């Protein structure tokens, strides 16, 4: 028994098992562009053993062949094949189009809007009276502290060159060594093998540099890791708040976002996001 | 015009009138006189443009929630015609991204089978026929030559030989003549289905004003 | 990553069924003919009396 | 390799204890959403509630 | 409605995205003559770009010979071996001192870019482009195409339908 | 990645005309003079009685 419809993708199709042949066809329809009176007209043209075909309510009353099949399957239908009336019941949806008869909210929502959209241009012309002054006032209230935050972003920068240049010097050391035992005092016999350990060594290094810091080794990430360290090693030995200073550089951003994101629609009369 | 020639078709109505011309009916000629609109005043302009966009903004909420209801039906509608437009060519579409797929896990699987064969080469080779002092620098040279292959591949492809993009770009390379084969238009099937998610990623932006009555985002 | 941009989990990784057997069906007798190509290659070379190791 | 082996571990676990996953992740997207669009109410720009 | 009407709204509407559209095609007017010289040097940046590409080709194949011809030819292997090593390891300093000198890592399709970019702005020095005034027509002409997408917006209700 | 936001297909890999005709031109012409520098310096060098193995 067709008790069901089965949904794909969001369409619907009709397992109807049909009268003279002993079989469940599958129906697939468009649900907004199909009457009843389509689908009945379709159903019938499989077998032709078909002396009565119908759609009922639940209630018993007869359904109208201009219907849409999408008024249609919001609630439970008969559908009456000439000797047995199956019974269907399509799974619940919640909505397809937010479309109904008017409401008090809509009424009241429209006198809101009216009411914004006549003191919308005397109220953000306050605002962006404000934002203009309170971006100047934090842009003052930060000069101390970017003269301070220079003074620790130097250090910090001069001592992650230094580490750099440092790593550079450690592996053109290791060259020469290296470069020295094989040729004047030992042989490359006797080198190959403390070669491969330190590669291998190396290798070991890399992984576990990873299992540490829990990110890769690669250069430009392992320079900022370092860079980091040595900022907030050196902002605490000179009392340097960075609550203060992250949240001034986030507020100023914010107020600078929000100016730039009204300023615009002041220009081309458009909305603002 | 007046001098005699002749006016086009497409020709706007804001032209038309700075000068005179003529009108002709099935025997008789009319000759039109626009008048001069002078009334062109820099003052007193500034302020009649702030009414004018007011005027707009009230309008247009006062018939923007019906409109956005028939814009919502006309979206659903096209969008379950482009899905049943859409629903012919998918068929193809997966048989042509399946014998694509096969053509390279071939290519997958053969390189790993390359390798355990070179591997099988010089295993062979270093411990029984020759010795591993006759055998090391072949495999020096396989090594330097992978190094400069892998170069190659960056010289003539503009992309940097890793596993995962040399892999999507040769399922694309066999998929662009599976799909010229079996005579298969991938522009109507782009075309198709780039209109089905603009279609349906403006059925989402009407979920701010129609849901919980918010002002919906721009293009962007 | 593990999490999206809010605080769902990405689904599970998808698998290869019979991941190691599938490798070592054709890693292994692939090797063994790598001996065999590379064998009777020296064999061949000795025999022709090109390349004897002495 | 380690946030794939992180997830199919947390994927055994979620099936052992029988976790009901998706309604967690549509909760944490449901309420990702409610905090979007209410935070899109109390703009101070556009003037959606009074006294303020 | 009456005073959509008295005000003439419409033909003001029409009247501003007429104004935009003639904003935007008279944007495109200055430009014309602008990318006529930018394709030149950037054609002439990549001519030299891809030299520099099969030059290292070049050089990489110069390295195999070389070394090839001494391990089997000239001497052994026995004394080709430390040597190619040290090359190796010498590689392997030189990507690191790209790193410390560039602030960048050593990948081919980046490095590529960058060798592209300075030979693009040394030509565009030598030939005394005016950048900064394609800088400024590349961005406005994107920001007024935004501005007329938003303007012609469907879901909105800023111009008639007709 | 193999499509788009959307389902459509990425256009095609825009490959190089007689592109490993183009390598294998570049390549070898340059391995062979790398031998012939390498044979020369060696026999140049090996003239003078600088180094010698043998
Ligand atoms: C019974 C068993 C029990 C035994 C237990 C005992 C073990 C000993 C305990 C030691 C613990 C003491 C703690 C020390 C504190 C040090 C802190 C400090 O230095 O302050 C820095 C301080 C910053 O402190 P910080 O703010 O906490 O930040 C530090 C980190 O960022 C921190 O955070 P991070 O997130 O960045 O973490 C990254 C981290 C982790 O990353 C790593 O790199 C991990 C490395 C571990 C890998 C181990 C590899 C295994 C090798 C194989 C074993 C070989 C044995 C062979 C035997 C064969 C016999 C069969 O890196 C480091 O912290 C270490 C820096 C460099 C270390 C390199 C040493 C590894 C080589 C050792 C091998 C020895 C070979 C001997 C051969 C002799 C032959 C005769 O100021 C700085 O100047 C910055 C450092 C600048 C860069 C690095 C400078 C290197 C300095 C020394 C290197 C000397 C030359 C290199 C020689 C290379 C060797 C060939
Ligand atoms: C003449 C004088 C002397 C000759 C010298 C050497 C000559 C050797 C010839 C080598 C040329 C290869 C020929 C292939 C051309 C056509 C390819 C094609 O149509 O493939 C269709 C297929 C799809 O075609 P499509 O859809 O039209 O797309 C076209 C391209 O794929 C579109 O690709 P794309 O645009 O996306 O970019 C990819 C691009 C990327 O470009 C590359 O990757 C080029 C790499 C090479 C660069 C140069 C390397 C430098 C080497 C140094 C040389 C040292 C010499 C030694 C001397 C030292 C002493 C002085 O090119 C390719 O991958 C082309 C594929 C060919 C791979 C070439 C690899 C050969 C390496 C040989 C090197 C030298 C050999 C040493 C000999 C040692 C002597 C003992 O292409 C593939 O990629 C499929 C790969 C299949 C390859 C062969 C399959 C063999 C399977 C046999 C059956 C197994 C049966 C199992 C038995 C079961 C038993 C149990
Ligand atoms: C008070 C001021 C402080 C002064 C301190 C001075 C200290 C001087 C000595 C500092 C030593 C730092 C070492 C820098 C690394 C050396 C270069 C390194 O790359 O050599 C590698 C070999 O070295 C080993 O790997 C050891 C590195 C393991 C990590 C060491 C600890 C690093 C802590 C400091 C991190 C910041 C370093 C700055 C970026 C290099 C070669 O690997 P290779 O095969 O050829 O290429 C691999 C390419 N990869 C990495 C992208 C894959
Ligand atoms: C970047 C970080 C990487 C670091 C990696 C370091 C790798 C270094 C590898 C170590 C090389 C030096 C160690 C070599 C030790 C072997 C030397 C000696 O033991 O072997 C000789 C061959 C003699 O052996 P034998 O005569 O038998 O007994 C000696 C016993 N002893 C050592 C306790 C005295
Ligand atoms: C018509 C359909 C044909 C079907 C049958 C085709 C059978 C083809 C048999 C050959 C298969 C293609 C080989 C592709 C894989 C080669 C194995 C290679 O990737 O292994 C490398 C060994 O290298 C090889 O010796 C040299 C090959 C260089 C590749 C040149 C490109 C040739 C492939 C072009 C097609 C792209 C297919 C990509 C498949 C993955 C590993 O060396 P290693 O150094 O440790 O890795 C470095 C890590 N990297 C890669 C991330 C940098
Ligand atoms: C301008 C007029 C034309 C000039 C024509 C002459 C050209 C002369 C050649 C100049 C060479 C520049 C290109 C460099 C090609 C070297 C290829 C390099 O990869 O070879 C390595 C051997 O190293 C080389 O000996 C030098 C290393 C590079 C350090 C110098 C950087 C030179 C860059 C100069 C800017 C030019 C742009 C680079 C073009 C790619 C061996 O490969 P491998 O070991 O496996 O690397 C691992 C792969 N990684 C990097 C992706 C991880
Ligand atoms: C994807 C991978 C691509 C790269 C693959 C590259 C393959 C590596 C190539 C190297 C493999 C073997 C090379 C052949 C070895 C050379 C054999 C021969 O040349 O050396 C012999 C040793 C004989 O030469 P010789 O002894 O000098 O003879 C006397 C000199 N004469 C000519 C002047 C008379
Ligand atoms: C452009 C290339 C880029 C590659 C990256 C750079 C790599 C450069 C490093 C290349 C290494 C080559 C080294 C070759 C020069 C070594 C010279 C030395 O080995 O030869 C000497 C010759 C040997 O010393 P010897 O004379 O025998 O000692 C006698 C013992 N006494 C002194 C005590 C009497
Ligand atoms: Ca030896
Ligand atoms: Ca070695």
């Amino acid at each position: 028994d067709d008790v069901t419809v089965v949904y794909q993708n969001g369409l619907p199709v009709i397992s109807v098992r049909l009268p003279s042949r002993r079989e469940r066809c599958q129906f697939t329809l468009k649900p907004i562009s199909d009457s009843v009176g389509v689908f009945l007209r379709q159903l019938q043209e499989e077998d032709r053993g078909i002396d009565r075909v119908a759609i009922y309510s639940p209630d018993g009353v007869r359904v109208a062949a201009s219907t849409g099949i999408d008024l249609l399957l919001l609630d439970d239908f008969k559908l009456v094949i000439n000797d047995l009336t199956y019974h269907v019941r399509p799974p619940k949806r919640d909505l397809l189009s937010h479309e109904n008869a008017a409401t008090l909210n809509d009424v009241k929502t429209l006198v809101q809007q009216l009411y914004t959209t006549l003191c919308i241009e005397q109220h953000q012309l306050n605002k962006e009276r404000e934002l203009i002054e309170r971006l100047e006032d934090l842009k003052e209230q930060l000069a101390p502290l970017e003269k301070v935050r220079i003074e620790i972003s130097r250090k910090a920068e001069k001592r992650t060159t230094l580490v750099l240049w440092g790593g550079l010097a450690y592996m053109a050391t290791q060259f020469g060594i290296l470069a020295r035992l094989t040729w004047w005092e030992y042989s490359w016999d006797i080198m190959e093998p403390v070669t491969y350990f330190i590669t291998y060594g190396s290798a070991m290094a890399m992984y576990a540099y990873f299992v540490m810091t829990r990110q890769e080794y690669v250069y430009p990430e392992a320079r900022d890791r370092q860079y980091l360290l040595f900022f907030h090693k050196g902002a605490k030995k000179s009392r340097f708040d960075l609550e203060k200073y992250n949240q001034l550089k986030d507020a100023i951003a914010q107020a600078e976002m929000d100016l730039k994101r009204l300023r615009d629609p002041l220009q081309v009369h458009l909305p603002l996001r | 015009s007046p001098d005699g020639v002749r006016v086009a078709a497409s020709t706007g109505i804001d032209l038309l009138l700075l000068d005179d011309f003529k009108l002709v009916i099935n025997d008789l000629t009319y000759h039109v006189r626009p008048p001069k609109r002078d009334l062109l005043s820099h003052e007193n302009a500034a302020t009649l443009n702030d009414v004018k966009t007011l005027v707009q903004q009230l309008y247009t909420t006062l018939c923007i929630e019906q409109h956005q209801l028939n814009k919502e039906r006309e979206l659903i509608e096209r969008l379950e015609d482009l899905k049943e437009q859409l629903a012919p060519l998918e068929k193809v579409r997966i048989e042509i991204s399946r014998k694509a797929e096969k053509r390279t896990t071939l290519v997958l699987w053969g390189g790993l089978a390359y390798m355990a064969t070179q591997f099988g080469i010089l295993a062979r080779l270093t411990w029984w026929e020759y010795s591993w002092d006759i055998m090391e620098p072949v495999t020096y040279f396989i090594t330097y030559g992978s190094a400069m292959a892998m170069y190659a591949y960056f010289v003539m492809t503009r992309q940097e030989y890793v596993y995962p993009e040399a892999r999507d770009r040769q399922y694309l390379l066999f998929f662009h003549k599976g799909a010229k084969k079996s005579r298969f238009d991938l522009e109507k099937y782009n075309q198709l289905k780039d209109a089905i998610a603009q279609a349906e990623m403006d059925l989402k932006r009407l979920r701010d004003p129609l849901q919980v009555h918010l002002p919906l985002r721009q293009i962007g | 990553v593990i999490v999206t941009r809010s605080g769902a989990i990405l689904p599970k990784p998808v698998k290869m069924s019979f991941g190691l057997l599938r490798v070592f069906s054709i890693v292994i007798p692939f090797l063994y003919v790598g001996t065999l190509i590379s064998k009777n290659f020296a064999a061949l070379l000795e025999e022709h009396d090109i390349f004897v190791p002495e």
